[PDB]
């Protein structure tokens, strides 16, 4: 069974950095693609990154590009999202996902909720 | 920077099938200098109405080069799939002073589509791509192959009707089948004639596209196009680098019904490009519209001299490889063949150097080594040959023997040995060569046939094949004058063969039909 | 990127009752559709225009091509309330549509 | 500054794209090879040139 384990959410104030985690398993995570999504509730929702955790090759979404960096740690099979700068239009439930690229996303994490 | 368009936005690349057994053929098409093949017209200035000797970059005669083969992706007869290709991406050359290169030598035949050995077709011209640079290494998951920084490419596109040139820094896409992404083989550029090559409407960006789908072009410093009549005929193409820039050279503006190469555009890459290869390249047809290529040939230039005949017209219409052959290095030195005999003194056998001898009060065993042909070097004293166990001859106790002309003789070794050094024995050869019946005959002079054979490693010249044509089926013939091939022994007594060959002997021409 | 618009808004379906939810492209096939149930992550259902996601149920059929794409959630179940999504995996950045509201 | 393109003829000094001599100019036949400009002899002097305004001359210095 597939699982990809969140962090917790956090509260922080404009010009903050939130870093974010989500720990895989059930697959080989570096054989797979990890992407990021962001969502707000009533929204629909908004890739940010992928990370391919077997090259460390990324792609962001122009919109995040100076803000957002994705990479992963392959010994702890775990992906990360890291914001710098953020702001009150950030405040936004984040979701780490398997798939990216051309495949499909079947597995998601719980959602990590980060108020600014 | 140079603008070069956007990104490409999908999110993977196609998957790319590399499969050399299929690519495995042998169809060698080599230069024949004697027809000037491959001979790039000399720059800064011309010449007609004569034959010249010059030393500059050119290949060489014989050089079959290296078989270039493209063919049509995977299919599923409805659509086409994934690419098919060569290892060709991770086959690095050193680019040195340049190389040329042959396209289109199988157009118009007919022959195998690659990807389906039992199916044939019309074989077509394709133009070759290659990426050139100053430094390569390896890829993120370990592939061979990467250039670094600005990277040159050189990609034909529009179905063969466009070149496109370009210097950028590419940076390799993360995606499915990309160079920094999942399951990556190889980049491969391809198009897809169904909807690429349409009648007056060609994709002039479908390799530039699918190009872009492996790496983001960056930074670029230029793009250059030059357009390609399209045709099949025979072309010589090629690339050299100077201090002024790559130079891009090509038969297709000035001699296209010929082959001279002449320069047709420079780019202005001035980072010395160490090392090339081949861009791989896949056909998305469908079986039905599945169609043969002409492989291209890749040989090599270097600074060679040649004897160059140029017609009224300018062109060179014959050249010779002057370091072929023997009777060939006579040919460069006599200008022609039918000068006088073409019976001539020739270029003799080197020796062919064995593992050194090393002594020296102050890895095994270079004591001593007897004997045909060693390097030494004894207490400080340097040299190559051959020692031969020998009575002493003084002074005691000098340890180096030296004769008339001020060479060693020999030498008292710490074994306690006296070496009487012979230097290196070599191989004289003469060629008795008939400008009528345009056959020849060698000798060997004072070798004498217990060392002779139809094969050599000395050796004297790139080829004996001349001779080998009849002397492969006779053994050395011994004469009073010397040891010779291809003498057959006939018992004749005759006044005067025209070759002469001393005392009481004669090498006698054979009768035309 | 691509955009995606999604009709309709909403649906009401009854236990037993087909669902069928369309999504249109502004441009043109691999067309992905998501639930996202209330308090989940979207789940994916139908991948490529209309193959089954992993550990989907039959009950979740899909289809389209070009610009135009469906899904048929049939039976509907009261535990299907969720938001339905489009999404689009052929280029990146990649993108979800608004979302329709099945009850 | 004109008429300089050409001057037929006796004896005049020229500077052609880095070329230069002395000499005169006569309108022949061209030999090859066509394109490369300038055509020199078995002594390596110069022949003759193909000009910007079509034509090829010959040069007798
Ligand atoms: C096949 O691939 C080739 C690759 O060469 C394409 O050729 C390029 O085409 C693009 C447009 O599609 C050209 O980019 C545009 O050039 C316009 C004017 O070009 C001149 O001036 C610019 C000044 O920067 C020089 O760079 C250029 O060399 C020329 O001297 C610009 O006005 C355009 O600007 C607009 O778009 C850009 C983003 O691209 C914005 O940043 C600007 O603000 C503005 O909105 C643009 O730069 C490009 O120059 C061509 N490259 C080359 C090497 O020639 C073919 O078009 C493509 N063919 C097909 C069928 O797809
Ligand atoms: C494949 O087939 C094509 C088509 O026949 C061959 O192209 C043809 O090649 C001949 C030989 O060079 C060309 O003849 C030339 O015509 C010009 C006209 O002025 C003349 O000046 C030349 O001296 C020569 O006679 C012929 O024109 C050319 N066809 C076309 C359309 O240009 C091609 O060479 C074959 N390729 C191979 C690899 O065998
Ligand atoms: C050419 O590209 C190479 C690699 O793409 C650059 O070398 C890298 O330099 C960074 C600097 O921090 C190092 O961390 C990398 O490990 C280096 N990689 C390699 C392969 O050496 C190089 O500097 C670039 N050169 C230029 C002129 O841009
Ligand atoms: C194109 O040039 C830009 C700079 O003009 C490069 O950006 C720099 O890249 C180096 C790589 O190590 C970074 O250390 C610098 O901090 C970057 N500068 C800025 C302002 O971001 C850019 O990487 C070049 N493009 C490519 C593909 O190499
Ligand atoms: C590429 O990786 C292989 C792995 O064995 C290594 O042997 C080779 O030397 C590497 N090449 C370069 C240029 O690092
Ligand atoms: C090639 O020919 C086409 C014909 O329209 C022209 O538009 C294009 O600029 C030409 N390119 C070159 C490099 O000559
Ligand atoms: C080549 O030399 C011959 C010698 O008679 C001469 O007649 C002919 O015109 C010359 N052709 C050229 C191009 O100089
Ligand atoms: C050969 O070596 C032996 C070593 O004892 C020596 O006695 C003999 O004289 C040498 N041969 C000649 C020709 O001197
Ligand atoms: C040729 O044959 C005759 C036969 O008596 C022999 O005496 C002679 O030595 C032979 N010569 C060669 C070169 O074989
Ligand atoms: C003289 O110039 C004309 C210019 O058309 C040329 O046609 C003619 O052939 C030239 N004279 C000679 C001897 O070539």
């Amino acid at each position: 069974q597939v699982q990809l384990q969140q962090s917790g959410g956090e509260l922080v104030k404009p010009g903050a950095s939130v870093k974010l985690s989500c720990k895989t398993s059930g697959f080989t995570f570096s054989s797979s693609y990890i992407s990021w999504l962001k969502q707000k509730p009533g929204q629909s929702l908004e890739w940010i990154a992928w990370i391919y955790a077997g090259t460390g090759g990324t792609e962001y979404n122009q919109k995040f590009t100076g803000k957002a960096q994705v990479t992963v740690d392959t010994s702890s099979s775990t992906a990360y999202m890291q914001f710098s700068s953020l702001t009150t239009e950030d405040s936004a439930i984040y979701y780490c996902a398997r798939g990216g690229s051309s495949f499909a996303m079947d597995y998601w994490g719980q959602g990590t909720s980060v108020t600014v | 920077y140079v603008d070069v368009g956007p990104d490409s936005v999908k999110s993977a690349c196609i998957e790319v099938d590399i499969q050399q057994t299929f690519f495995d053929k042998t169809w060698p098409r080599p230069i024949d200098v004697s027809k000037a093949d491959g001979i790039i017209y000399p720059q800064g200035r011309t010449y007609s109405n004569i034959t010249i000797t010059y030393q500059g970059l050119f290949p060489y005669q014989g050089d079959h080069g290296d078989m270039y083969v493209y063919s049509a992706g995977h299919a599923t007869g409805t659509t086409p799939q994934k690419l098919f290709v060569a290892n060709y991406s991770q086959d690095v050359k050193q680019f040195a002073n340049g190389f040329v290169v042959r396209i289109g030598a199988a157009a118009n035949s007919t022959g195998t589509v690659i990807i389906s050995p039992s199916t044939s077709a019309t074989i077509r011209k394709i133009y070759p791509a290659f990426m050139l640079g100053s430094s390569v290494g390896n890829f993120s998951d370990g592939k061979m192959g990467r250039f670094f920084n600005h990277t040159l490419v050189l990609l034909p596109d529009g179905c063969g009707t466009l070149l496109r040139a370009f210097y950028c820094i590419l940076e390799p896409r993360s995606g499915n089948h990309c160079p920094a992404g999942n399951s990556y083989t190889s980049f491969a550029t391809y198009h897809t004639p169904a909807t690429d090559c349409s009648d007056g409407n060609y994709n002039r960006n479908a390799s530039l596209n699918s190009f872009k789908e492996y790496f983001n072009l960056r930074n670029c410093t230029f793009m250059y196009t030059y357009n390609i009549t399209e045709d099949e005929i025979l072309e010589w193409f090629g690339i050299t680098q100077t201090a002024q820039g790559v130079h891009l050279f090509s038969s297709r503006y000035v001699d296209l019904y010929g082959g001279n190469m002449f320069q047709f555009a420079t780019l202005p890459v001035y980072d010395t490009i160490k090392y090339y290869s081949i861009i791989p390249h896949s056909i998305r047809s469908i079986q039905s519209d599945r169609k043969a290529w002409a492989a291209f040939y890749v040989y090599k230039l270097q600074p060679l001299t040649f004897l160059l005949d140029f017609s009224v017209d300018g062109y060179i219409r014959r050249a010779i490889d002057c370091g072929f052959n023997d009777l060939s290095q006579l040919h460069c030195s006599y200008e022609s063949f039918d000068v006088e005999s073409g019976v001539y003194s020739v270029s003799s056998f080197e020796a062919k150097p064995s593992g050194s001898v090393v002594e020296q009060a102050e890895d095994t065993k270079i004591a001593s080594q007897l004997g045909n042909c060693v390097e030494y070097s004894l207490y400080g004293v340097s040299g190559r040959g051959v020692f031969q166990n020998c009575t002493a001859v003084g002074v005691r106790q000098q340890r180096f023997v030296y004769d008339a002309y001020q060479n060693l003789v020999g030498y008292y070794s710490d074994d306690g040995n006296y070496y009487c050094l012979r230097a290196c024995v070599s191989v004289p050869v003469s060629v008795i060569y008939d400008k009528e019946t345009k056959t020849h005959a060698t000798l060997f002079g004072s070798v004498a046939c217990e060392h002779i054979s139809s094969t050599m490693s000395q050796y004297s010249r790139s080829t004996r094949s001349m001779l080998k044509r009849r002397d492969s089926t006779y053994g050395p013939l011994q004469t009073p004058v010397g040891c010779v091939l291809g003498l057959v022994n006939s018992s004749l007594f005759v006044e005067d063969c025209k070759l002469p060959l001393g005392q009481s002997l004669c090498a006698l021409p054979d009768t035309p039909s | 990127q691509l955009v995606l618009t999604q009709s309709p808004a909403s649906l009401a379906v009854s236990l037993g009752q087909r669902a069928t939810i369309s999504c249109r492209a502004s441009e043109s096939s691999f067309m992905n559709w998501f639930q996202q149930k209330p308090g989940q992550p979207p789940k994916l259902l139908i991948h490529t225009a209309s193959n089954q996601g992993s550990g989907v149920p039959a009950r979740f059929s899909g289809s389209g091509s070009g610009t135009d794409f469906s899904l048929n959630i049939h039976p509907v179940e009261d535990d299907d309330t969720a938001m339905y999504f489009c999404q689009q995996s052929e280029e990146v950045p990649l993108t979800f549509g608004a979302g329709t509201k099945l009850e």
